[PDB]
DNA sequence: CCCCCCCCCCTTTTTTCGGGGGGGCC
DNA sequence: GGCCCCCCCGGC
DNA sequence: AGGGGGGGGGG
């Protein structure tokens, strides 16, 4: 198993960063009977899901980590059979309705209400066989849900408050509607500091018997992660595997392929500004999009790589950021990602 | 009970527990003795007590026995297409009223009509909405309609004209402090002076959010086990409010005007997880209330903040929008 | 209905039963009366905005033509019912091609809210209308003319229902006061007309709310304050003060005045914007771009408000837009 | 090493058909005593228990208990192609990746033996410890069909109330309400249409149209049913086998008003 | 058989409710 | 004869 | 617009 997965903490006491958040979670779990619905928000790869699992383990027994995967069948208005992969536990449930796109609402209107409208059989840790507690449902990536699903959830989280509890994890609250925010308890999860990431990496190294001459090595990985911990662990593993389990002071930082492609696109746009260059950029964008690279991430990385060019001036950067801001909203309100990415690239090339 | 959230535990049960909606609660209470309740359209900002108000009205009108047989409630969690509206709603409206029992006729007014509550009516399609226009009018003598929405513009003009409009005002510290204080005393929560007012100000017209924040603060105080009174700094921390020091650094960086420094500071700041909406609101407050800026600067910054808020309300990336707003302000 | 008519809402309780109880449509009423008095009744297309009395007018016309037992001698189809191609092909054709049952007479079909009908049904109805014209007549009620096919429009005589005039609303208000034994101050009447915008349903709803608001209707007179409290609409004085502070006073005091006015009675920003727009529409501006900026920025703010967002930022934006637009006056 | 020569293969076909809809992956523990199985519904709301004793089988023997997670849909696929009257056997080996179903017959020509793949399904130490159930009874299945199919068209609730000398099925909905009462009725000439009922305390529990409709679809297995209702434990619907039975612990619906 | 005007014809699939048509089970 | 299911437009 | 293909005129 990968080091990023083998050393994941499984309890609130095993957390190594954001001690204030750990204390808040412990306070919440002290009396879980009256726990309101929870909404965790923060940067990606910081440990929101791990903290949610730790909170669940604090509430229920260690048995929350025995997970299974089942398949659920759904029918739309056109008699279309859709399959949903449901991750379930004896004490909690996990769902990702966004996998069904615009049909996510169905999951809200068929699955959740099925669980919240009636009780469950609990033949373990019980005398009568019926559950005497609530069930925690984790809706992963709540920001990806359509507005209709959230509107349907509005009453579901209220009329079954003491039978079902919702813990929703997201990286941004902007897509979330106001009623859902009002019905949830907001929990902010700051990204770990550089020192904490370095300490975690050092612990992994010393528990994996990896030779390291200077600790500053790990520090660089942290400056290459921009607060992300999963990226830091994966980069450490890749560097160890590429350097015969021995990191050197001259070891370079390993970047993912899509980042290199975006850098190529940026430094081709900067160097050449022509219609043929735009056609080549269209081909590059098609290649990037066809391989499961979200359009928003592509736009963000392209904008922040353009702003890092040392030849551009303040006016060019201001124009680029304004165009990026406009085209982000255009993407949010559109279907064809390239239809907006091409427009953004053309505007950037014109403004240069 | 003890196994329910404070927002649900302290949900109003009767019409006398509504705090700042007297302009409509008085009319609803008068309808009990007048028995001429018209079609109602409850609109207002989230967390003002519309569904609670209608539930309390239905209870006080019918009783726990007749509630089930006299109320039909449909919300966004049920299919409400044109076919559903034309079949199920029409059938229920055209049905005769259930016969009350002598107990109910003795202890309750028992009005001679039933109520259909279409919660979250703003999510219904225009075609489906158009099918109720004659349904409400034809069966007005046996059925009454309650449409609850957050955006009044989402309701077609004919239905708004047919329904009597009721606007629910925002719950601020000047009209909702009594309920929060009563909840605090009931839960034996000890708070410093001005803590409840700060909570209500942060809520900005949402009593549900204020109650949730109070519950979280009480849980934290109980876990601490020190007996000290709850302060405002802890409340602000629990509400995701950016510290004043960070705001001061942000405005100083904006005043510096350098693009690279602003970009680097924004990159560092976005790693803390602060919501963009709160940052924009705090910046708007600080800049508008400051007396160190001229008329033109405020004129431009107001429009810039409005545009940024409108763009953020559409579900966009917070980093790009915040960086663009700060860059634009720095060039004002 | 149940019990008596006193339990009905005022919108439905005061529904006209005869044609002489319809106000504000003297021309149309006289024309239809003359048509039904001498046998030349053509196909009718009543086009108008909500709350004008088209449905009431057609119901009264049917009652006058047929009598008390008019419900069993007419075919009334509305959006609440299913009106597809099959329905038009079978039920409407049978009704138009068949004699009466209860008593001798011609067939009447009332397609209320026909603007919500499919194009196929409208195309099918053309020959049904043009073939059974001898013994059948068609009446179509609409609020939006763009939803009706040109072929259907060509076969119907058009009658437009204008917004209710001031005098008609005053007469209806007087009748309602006489029936309900209520007293209304003249200023309250003017405010009711101003906020009515030509819809009688709004008049009835607001009057019922005001009556319910009174401590004792027997010896209490409704004033403008009562209407404003019931509807929550801003008072004209508050709007004038807010506009004055925005125009002449500085940023801080204008913001303080707006916040105080809004928090005094829990006023909503959209109503304040609408009142300011109405007030400024009569301003004799010396430049055009100032009006252009005012209109564009206020429309943008209204659109943003319609989707929600931060209210304080929206109010600050309104103030800034007004100040910037008026800066062009110089 | 293990054989379960059946008296009738149709008995096993109906046994499997009785709970194919409720669950699809169920562990079968084949001990010398017989076959035991208990599967939790994928929603963790319904427990399908089942056991067949050694008496039911024409000839059953086993040397070492073995747990097989073999599928149910494949079971139906295998058994549907068979004839009516046969003596199905379940032979296997020490390390079975498949189980050979010997469809033996008295005649030497009507043989349709097949092979069914085996699949690894995890099993837990589930417990069905008995509780002081308030009411328990048994009655035929034709009445169950005529009542459930009738009440499903009027509502989604098949609420069951069991009072002294009274058994009530209640179903209210938008169209209206429907209630059917069955009472102790014994026929000397036709004992099969009789109810054997014993209750200790009154019980009332609301149950669902889809669950009972699915259950009565599989009611062809046993001509008699078994109701067991308590006050705080999941009431169970059972179908008696030749020597065992097939139980269904179904959780009652939550009540919001009370 | 080989070459030169004069024009014609081909370069090609994904989609959110609601309604209609037309085929297949029964 | 009735469901049930699949394919196809949708502006003037 | 670019490329392939058929038919009348020259060769
Ligand atoms: N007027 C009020 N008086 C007392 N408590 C209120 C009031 N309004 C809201 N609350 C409290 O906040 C909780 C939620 O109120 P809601 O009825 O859900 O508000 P809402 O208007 O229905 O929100 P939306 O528009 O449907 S998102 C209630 O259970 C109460 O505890
Ligand atoms: N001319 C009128 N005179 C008196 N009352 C009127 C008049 N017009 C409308 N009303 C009142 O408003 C109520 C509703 O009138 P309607 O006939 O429903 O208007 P409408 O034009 O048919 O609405 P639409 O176009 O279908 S949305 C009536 O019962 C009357 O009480
Ligand atoms: N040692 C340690 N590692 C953590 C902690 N929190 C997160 N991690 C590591 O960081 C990885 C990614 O965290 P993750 O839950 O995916 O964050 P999310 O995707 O934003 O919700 C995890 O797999 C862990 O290995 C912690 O508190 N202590
Ligand atoms: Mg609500
Ligand atoms: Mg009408």
């Amino acid at each position: 198993s990968l080091w990023v997965d083998k050393y994941r903490p499984k309890s609130l006491n095993a957390l190594s960063h954001n001690e204030e958040l750990t204390n808040f979670l412990k306070s919440l779990s002290d009396q879980p009977r009256d726990l309101p619905h929870l909404l965790l928000y923060g940067p990606n790869g910081t440990g929101k899901k791990t903290r949610c699992m730790a909170l669940l383990e604090s509430i229920f027994g260690p048995g929350v980590y025995r997970l299974k995967i089942d398949v659920r069948q759904f029918v739309t208005a056109s008699n279309r059979k859709l399959e949903l992969n449901v991750v379930s536990s004896p004490y909690h449930l996990e769902i990702t309705p966004s996998d069904m796109g615009n049909n996510d609402r169905i999951v809200i209107q068929e699955l959740l209400k099925e669980v919240a409208q009636m009780e469950q059989v609990d033949f373990q840790d019980s005398k009568d066989g019926l559950a005497h507690r609530y069930k925690c449902v984790i809706i992963n990536e709540a920001n990806s849900l359509t507005k209709d699903a959230q509107a349907a959830l509005r009453r579901t989280m209220e009329k079954y408050s003491k039978n079902i509890r919702l813990i929703m994890v997201c990286d941004s609250m902007s897509p979330i509607i106001a009623p859902i925010k009002s019905r949830c308890l907001l929990i902010r999860c700051p990204a770990p500091s550089d020192s904490e990431i370095s300490t975690i990496l050092s612990d992994v190294v010393t528990n994996e018997r990896i030779q390291l001459e200077t600790k500053d090595i790990l520090k660089r990985i942290a400056q290459a992660s921009n607060g992300n911990l999963r990226v830091s662990l994966l980069m450490l593993e890749s560097m160890a595997l590429n350097n015969e389990l021995a990191l050197k002071s001259s070891s370079p930082i390993i970047k993912p392929d899509w980042i290199i492609v975006i850098h190529k696109l940026t430094r081709k746009i900067v160097k050449e500004r022509s219609v043929n260059s735009l056609i080549e950029c269209r081909a590059v964008l098609y290649d990037l999009l066809a391989h499961c690279i979200p359009a928003n991430i592509i736009l963000k990385e392209l904008t922040f790589s353009l702003l890092d060019v040392e030849t551009l001036n303040t006016t060019n950067k201001s124009s680029i950021i304004e165009y990026s801001s406009v085209f982000d909203e255009r993407l949010s309100l559109g279907n064809k990602a390239i239809f907006h990415l091409e427009g953004f690239i053309a505007k950037v090339m014109c403004c240069l | 009970l003890a196994q329910q959230p404070w927002v649900e535990k302290y949900r109003p049960k009767n019409l006398d527990e509504v705090t700042a909606q007297d302009h409509a609660v008085t009319v609803l209470k008068k309808t009990l003795k007048s028995a001429n309740l018209p079609h109602m359209l409850f609109y207002g900002p989230p967390g003002t007590g519309k569904t609670s108000t209608i539930l309390a009205l239905t209870k006080e009108l019918y009783g726990p026995d007749l509630m089930k047989s006299r109320i039909l409630e449909l919300n966004a969690s049920d299919e409400r297409g044109i076919s559903i509206v034309r079949e199920k709603v029409k059938n229920f409206a055209r049905l005769t009223v259930s016969k009350p029992s002598k107990h109910d006729l003795e202890n309750y007014p028992c009005p001679p009509y039933k109520i259909i509550i279409l919660d979250e009516a703003d999510s219904m399609t225009a075609d489906a909405q158009s099918a109720l226009r004659r349904t409400m009018e034809t069966y007005s003598g046996v059925t009454r309609f309650c449409l609850i929405c957050n955006y009044v513009t989402r309701i077609i003009d004919p239905l708004a004209s047919r329904c009597s409009k009721f606007r629910f005002k925002a719950l601020d510290a000047s009209n909702a402090i009594d309920r929060l204080r009563f909840i605090s005393e009931q839960e034996n929560v000890k708070c410093d002076d001005g803590v409840l007012e700060r909570i209500l100000d942060i809520s900005a017209g949402d009593l549900r959010r204020g109650i949730t924040l109070l519950q979280s603060a009480s849980k934290g105080a109980q876990y601490l086990g020190d007996g000290k009174n709850i302060t405002s700094t802890q409340v602000e921390e629990l509400a995701g409010v950016v510290p004043h020091d960070i705001l001061i650094e942000i405005v100083e960086k904006v005043k510096s005007g350098d693009f690279d420094e602003i970009k680097k500071y924004v990159n560092t700041f976005m790693k803390s997880g602060w919501s963009a909406a709160s940052v924009v609101n705090q910046l708007h407050e600080y800049y508008i209330t400051n007396d160190n800026f001229d008329t033109n600067f405020k004129n431009q910054i107001s429009w810039l903040l409005f545009t940024t808020d409108s763009r953020l309300n559409n579900g966009t990336n917070e980093h790009i929008q915040l960086l663009n707003l700060l860059v634009k302000i720095s060039q004002l | 209905e149940k019990r008596s008519k006193e339990n009905l809402p005022w919108v439905e309780k005061y529904r006209p039963e005869t044609l002489d109880e319809v106000y504000g449509q003297n021309e149309v009423i006289t024309t239809v009366r003359k048509f039904v008095d001498e046998g030349k009744l053509p196909h009718l297309l009543f086009y108008g905005p909500p709350g004008t009395g088209k449905t009431s007018t057609i119901v009264a016309l049917a009652r006058e033509i047929y009598g008390k037992n008019y419900s069993n001698m007419v075919l009334e189809l509305n959006a609440s019912d299913d009106r597809g191609i099959d329905v038009v092909r079978n039920q409407i054709k049978d009704f138009a091609s068949t004699r009466q049952i209860f008593s001798k007479g011609f067939k009447l079909i009332i397609l209320d809210e026909a603007d919500a009908m499919t194009n196929a049904a409208q195309n099918a109805l053309r020959r049904v209308i043009e073939r059974y014209t001898k013994n059948t007549r068609f009446c179509v009620l609409a609020n939006y003319a763009h939803k009706l096919t040109p072929a259907l429009l060509s076969r119907c005589t058009r009658f437009r229902f204008q917004p209710l005039p001031q005098e008609a609303i005053e007469r209806r208000i007087a009748n309602v006061l006489v029936h309900e034994k209520l007293k209304l101050s003249p200023n309250a009447e003017k405010a009711l007309i101003e906020l009515s915008n030509g819809d009688m349903r709004r008049v009835l709803n607001v009057l019922q709310s005001c009556k319910a608001t009174l401590d004792n209707p027997d010896e209490d007179e409704i004033s403008d304050d009562v209407i404003y409290e019931c509807c929550g609409a801003p008072r004209p004085s508050d709007l004038k003060a807010v506009l004055k502070s925005i125009l002449e006073d500085d940023w801080g005091t204008a913001h303080y005045t707006l916040n105080k006015v809004r928090s005094a009675k829990g006023l909503a920003l959209i109503d304040l914007i609408e009142g300011i727009v109405k007030i400024l529409e009569d301003y004799e501006l010396q430049n055009e771009e100032t009006r252009v900026h005012l209109l564009t920025k206020l429309a943008d703010i209204e659109y943003s408000i319609s989707k929600g967002g931060n209210d304080q930022i929206q109010g600050s934006a309104v103030i800034g837009a007004i100040k910037a637009s008026f800066e062009n006056e110089t | 090493m293990l054989e379960a020569k059946f008296e009738e293969a149709s008995l096993f076909k109906r046994i499997i058909d009785g709970f194919k809809d409720c669950v699809q992956l169920v562990n079968f523990q084949c001990k010398e005593d017989g076959i035991i199985a208990q599967a939790v519904d994928d929603s963790r709301v319904l427990l399908v228990s089942l056991e067949i004793g050694v008496e039911a089988f024409q000839e059953y023997r086993c040397d070492h208990p073995v747990t097989l997670g073999m599928d149910l849909t494949s079971l139906s696929k295998i058994l549907r192609c068979g004839n009516n009257t046969d003596t199905l056997t379940l032979i296997a080996d020490n390390t079975p990746d498949s189980i050979i179903l010997l469809f033996e017959d008295t005649k030497k020509d009507r043989i349709a033996e097949y092979s069914l793949k085996l699949m690894d399904i995890d099993a837990d130490f589930l417990k069905i410890e008995e509780l002081q159930y308030d009411s328990t009874l048994s009655l035929p299945s034709s009445e169950f069909s005529k009542i459930v199919r009738d009440l499903s068209q009027l509502s989604d609730s098949i609420n069951i109330m069991i009072t002294k000398e009274t058994i009530k099925f209640v179903a209210d909905g938008d169209i209206g309400s429907g209630s059917v009462i069955i009472k102790p009725f014994v026929d000397m000439e036709h004992p099969e249409t009789s109810i054997k009922l014993e209750m200790d305390q009154p019980v009332d529990l609301t149950f669902g149209a889809k669950y009972l409709l699915d259950i009565i679809k599989g009611s062809s297995l046993s001509d008699r049913v078994g109701i067991r209702l308590s006050s705080e434990a999941p009431a169970l619907f059972q179908f008696d086998l030749k020597s065992g039975f097939l139980q269904f612990f179904l959780a009652p619906k939550f009540n919001d008003e009370e």
